[PDB]
């Protein structure tokens, strides 16, 4: 049989037993349809009839496919799968085309009857036992078991991949002018060899595999570029995404919105400028998978922009190790960032976008840093080096920022590209208090029940103000106090606040938020020349005038 | 070599399975290096290739070792350690000398190579599985498991402990005043001798161990050293909680006194016997920040009384062996970093400041990495165990770049903080 391939030893999960499920049922119309399959599988040595000796057992169902000339046997291994040991996880992610090297020729070989071509560990086989019944009347049910990897069995993919990998080594040893990538039941071979000897080599590999019991395309030899693979279009000199289709609807489903943002973020690999923000903000509600969700003007505008970019196709190229790797980032402005990875000006390996969905308040430089981080990781995964960066930020700007920042930040080799909207910090608080500046002592408070509260200040010039607030919180009033001090002061101002929160926001130097209060505070801070924010403990009775 | 005896059986704490941990993506360079190293280890029988029926995995990295110019493989065993040695700090646990921290000088030696001689229990090997990753998921990763006691596993020195004791015993006889503690792949040797005599004795232990068949590639510059001064020698008697200092100026301002009162009020959580009342009086209300405010009698009395109370260590602060060690670090800028090692909040077992040299040979991540290593080493010497760090850095950044600067053979536990407040200028 298929014995030459060395079996992989398999244990059941410790402290368990094989599946004992008995099958009497059910229908006689599909029984003699099952026998037709089982006899031909038995003759092919894939399954073997087992006897009276009281083995285990598993349910077996029969079903059909359209164009009924093809019958289907489906064995349910779920229980056994519960009871079998864990295996090394099969390859999770898939190789990204931007990391592939251009080869003079590429061939695709799928192996048919894959799992059934790899033997199953002998001692384990008894646990794969199953029964085909008859209708009563002193007839013992037909008992079989698998000699090979059962379709749907837990350990089948990993053991198969292991076996293929092994079988490939006596070949790849004799031929390292040719590179073989392995994915599932597919082998992707490529070479810079002359086309004739490339073809010859391919056929050699074919006869090798066939000698080991692995079938492979004969009629044809099949796929010629493209090469529609895993949602891609692979062309000899270029790669792109499988065509993207955005549906048009009067009423949008949260499900369809998930499919939408999915197709869009998928499209973002290559088409530059894709914005998922508003459409995803729609999905921010985590409730009710069937709920009909309306749109927003910003959302529909965004979808329109996406349709406009998607209208005209752009293509990605393949990787050249001799050429440097460059990543370039541009700010979209809504908290969204875009980037392209290229060794060439008019050709991109790929593109992508980074958005900060964490929390609310974060500034431009930190966001740029995080983007550089994501790009660095992605580049390590796809290529194995890190790119040189082209960033829209002045040297002195980033230097000042990282030197002033409480967290340790690191960026690799990078240079300043002059393309606006250049990233900058709009205001820098004073390191030391300002002489000849009005000193505002600010405070704010709220009743967490009534939710009214108030915000105000008292200056050293004897100037005082108290502004009533409605529908707010202590934090809101506390920012409102600083804002109030900003409105009523001159170009140079000293503010003193009792709260760690407000000081925390202000010192953080954010340039934007969804909080309009903080936005206006920012605008004030920009309009100001010198602002010194200082902190003191509350209720310590020093400079603070509070109330209740 | 050969099995001198049978293998020491390793039993995991019952009701717990082996480590399954994803392998980080690596640079092509580091992958190639790992491939060379592992091919070599495979030829020498140290490790073997495994099939898909081994579910377990443990991360692997390629570090630069020491100032040496060639690569080194570093396995991150933290998970497996937690899953085994936690029961093997019990059964085989190595005692920790309390006199190591009191020595004038402590040298660290790499004894790891020893472990390579000893075989590992056949049943246990499957838990040591690791993977050399492939770029771009193009080929399935290369999978090995250890056939011998692996470096970085805490059970390794536990198993080799008797051997180490036998080899060390003669040296301890000729040198009864020298303290020697083993932590994983490292040997810490303390002494009160002169620095020269100390290094001499260290070389004596080197030649001793070597002629007993235990290699320690600590050979430094050979004949004539260029540039860099020496290497690793600790001085643990200089390690203690640092006193908190109040700013001292000829004159004070409203704002200065504000910062002072603030810092003192913060310090009240540590040293409850501080009185801030007289200190915030002198500015009664509504003054300009830059207004100069001379201090009264009772004010200066309070300041001095608070100065001498802050220069002496806390009360009720002791090391709890049942509790984990926690290390906070905060960035002070200009190359300086400060750190606190504690167990319960505001009770500090140790505090310090790590400072490297500036001028564009260094960056932030390098400094933090070296700081973490230094603190971890101090912690090893003092308590015989490593702290869990709260690192002021973005998780992905740290996870990316930490292996570049990492000279140490162990890995402490860590987690990341996005919060920290005004407590920066208060700790320096
Ligand atoms: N189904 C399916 C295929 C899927 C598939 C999937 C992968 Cl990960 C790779 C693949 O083909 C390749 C195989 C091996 C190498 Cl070194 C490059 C390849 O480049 C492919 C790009 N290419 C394609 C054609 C050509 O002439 N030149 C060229 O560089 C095919």
């Amino acid at each position: 049989p298929i014995s030459p391939i060395e079996t992989v030893p398999v244990k059941l999960k410790p402290g368990m037993d094989g599946p004992k499920v008995k099958q009497w049922p059910l229908t006689e119309e599909k029984i003699k349809a099952l026998v037709e399959i089982c006899t031909e599988m038995e003759k092919e040595g894939k399954i073997s009839k087992i006897g009276p000796e009281n083995p285990y057992n598993t349910p077996v169902f029969a079903i059909k496919k359209k164009d009924s000339t093809k019958w289907r046997k489906l064995v349910d291994f779920r229980e056994l799968n519960k009871r079998t040991q864990d295996f090394w996880e099969v390859q999770l992610g898939i190789p990204h085309p931007a990391g592939l090297k251009k080869k003079k020729s590429v061939t695709v070989l799928d192996v048919g009857d894959a799992y059934f071509s790899v033997p199953l560990d002998e001692d384990f086989r008894k646990y794969t036992a199953f029964t085909i019944p008859s209708i009563n009347n002193e007839t013992p049910g037909i008992r079989y078991q698998y000699n090979v990897l059962p379709q749907g069995w837990k350990g089948s993919p990993a053991i198969f991949q292991s076996s293929m990998t092994k079988i490939l080594e006596p070949f790849a040893a004799q031929n390292p002018d040719i590179v073989i990538y392995q994915y599932m039941d597919d082998l992707y071979v490529g070479s810079d060899l002359e086309i004739g000897q490339h073809r010859t080599k391919i056929e050699e590999l074919r006869q090798h595999l066939l000698r080991w019991g692995l079938t492979t395309p004969d009629k044809k030899h099949q796929k010629e570029p493209p090469f529609l693979w895993m949602g891609y279009e692979l062309h000899p000199d270029k790669w792109t995404v499988q065509p993207i289709v955005l549906p048009e609807k009067d009423s949008w489903t949260v499900n369809d919105i998930q499919k939408l943002v999915g197709k869009l973020n998928w499209a973002s690999q290559i088409y530059p400028g894709i914005k998922v923000r508003q459409l995803s903000k729609l999905l921010r509600g985590t409730k009710a998978l069937t709920e009909v969700i309306p749109l927003t003007e910003e959302a529909e505008l965004e979808l329109a922009e996406n349709r406009e970019i998607l209208k005209e196709p752009v293509h990605g190229v393949y990787y050249d190790p001799s050429k440097d790797l460059i990543a370039e980032i541009q700010k979209q402005g809504q908290g969204q960032w875009t980037y392209q990875i290229y060794q060439e000006p008019f050709k991109n390996l790929k593109t992508g976008k980074y958005a900060r969905m964490r929390g609310a308040h974060t500034n431009d430089v930190k966001q740029l840093t995080e983007a550089v981080q994501k790009i660095t990781t992605e580049s390590i995964v796809i290529w194995g080096k890190t790119p040189k960066f082209k960033l829209p930020i002045q040297k002195e700007t980033w230097e000042t920022w990282w030197t002033e920042y409480w967290q340790a930040t690191w960026i690799p080799e990078w240079e300043f590209v002059n393309t606006p909207p250049l990233v900058k910090l709009w205001y820098q608080l004073e390191k030391e208090p300002i002489v000849g500046a009005e000193t505002f002592y600010v405070d704010g408070a709220a009743n967490r029940e009534t939710k009214l509260g108030k915000a105000g200040y008292v200056t050293n010039k004897g100037r005082q103000k108290v502004v009533p607030l409605t529908n707010t919180t202590n934090q809101k009033t506390e920012l409102q106090a600083i804002y109030l001090a900003l409105q009523d002061s001159g170009l140079e101002v000293n503010i003193v606040t009792d709260s760690q929160y407000a000081l925390g926001i202000i010192q953080a130097q954010p340039d934007k938020s969804e909080s309009e209060l903080v936005n206006q505070i920012i605008e004030q801070l920009i309009k100001k020349e010198k602002v010194y924010l200082a902190w003191v403990p509350a209720h310590k009775g020093i400079g603070g005038n509070e109330q209740v | 070599p050969i099995s001198p005896i049978e293998t020491v059986p390793v039993k995991l704490k019952p009701g717990m399975d082996g480590p399954k941990v994803k392998q980080w993506p690596l640079t092509e360079e580091k992958i190639k290096a790992l491939v060379e190293i592992c091919t070599e280890m495979e030829k020498e029988g140290k490790i073997s290739k495994i099939g898909p029926e081994n579910p377990y995995n443990t991360p692997v990295f390629a570090i630069k070792k020491k100032d040496s110019t060639k690569w080194r493989k570093l396995v991150d065993f933290r998970e497996l350690n937690k899953r085994t040695q936690d029961f093997w700090e019990v059964q085989l646990g190595i005692p920790h000398p309390a006199g190591l921290k009191k020595k004038k000088s402590v040298t660290v030696l790499d004894v790891g190579d020893a472990y390579f001689s000893v075989p590992l229990d056949e049943d246990f090997r499957k838990y040591t599985a690791f993977t050399i990753p492939s770029i771009n998921n193009e080929t399935p990763g290369i999978r090995y498991q250890y056939n011998v006691l692996p470096q970085g596993w805490k059970g390794s020195p536990a198993i080799f402990q008797s051997s180490m004791t036998k080899i060390l015993e003669p040296f301890k006889k000729q040198n009864p005043d020298i303290v020697i503690y083993q932590y994983m792949d490292d040997l810490y040797v303390g002494s009160d001798l002169e620095i020269g005599q100390h290094r001499t004795k260290i070389e004596e232990l080197r030649q001793h161990l070597l002629r007993w068949g235990l290699t320690t590639p600590d050979k430094k510059h050979q004949k004539e050293p260029p540039f860099l001064w020496m290497g690793y020698e600790l001085h643990p008697d200089k390690w203690t909680v640092q006193p908190i200092v109040l700013p001292e100026k000829d004159s004070w301002t409203v704002n200065d006194i504000q910062k002072l009162v603030g810092k003192l009020n913060w310090a009240s959580q540590i040293y409850p016997g501080i009185k801030v009342r007289q200190l915030s009086k002198l500015l009664r209300g509504t003054k300009a920040l830059t207004e100069v405010i001379p201090l009264t009698e009772e004010a200066e009395l309070e300041l001095a009384e608070n100065r001498e109370i802050l220069k002496e260590p806390v009360h009720g602060v002791y090391y709890d062996p049942s509790k984990d060690l926690i290390a906070e670090i905060q960035k002070q800028g200009q190359g300086q970093w400060t750190y606190q090692i504690y167990q319960e909040p505001f009770k500090n077992l140790k505090t310090g400041k790590y400072a490297r040299m500036r001028g564009a040979h260094t960056n932030d991540v390098k400094q933090l990495t070296e700081a973490v290593q230094k603190i971890t080493t101090e912690s090893i010497v003092i308590w015989g165990k490593t702290p869990k760090f709260k690192l002021p850095i973005q998780k992905e950044t740290w996870e990316t770049w930490w292996t570049e600067y990492w000279q140490a053979t162990w890995i402490p536990e860590w987690e990341f903080v996005n919060t920290p407040p005004l407590v920066k200028l208060w700790y320096q």
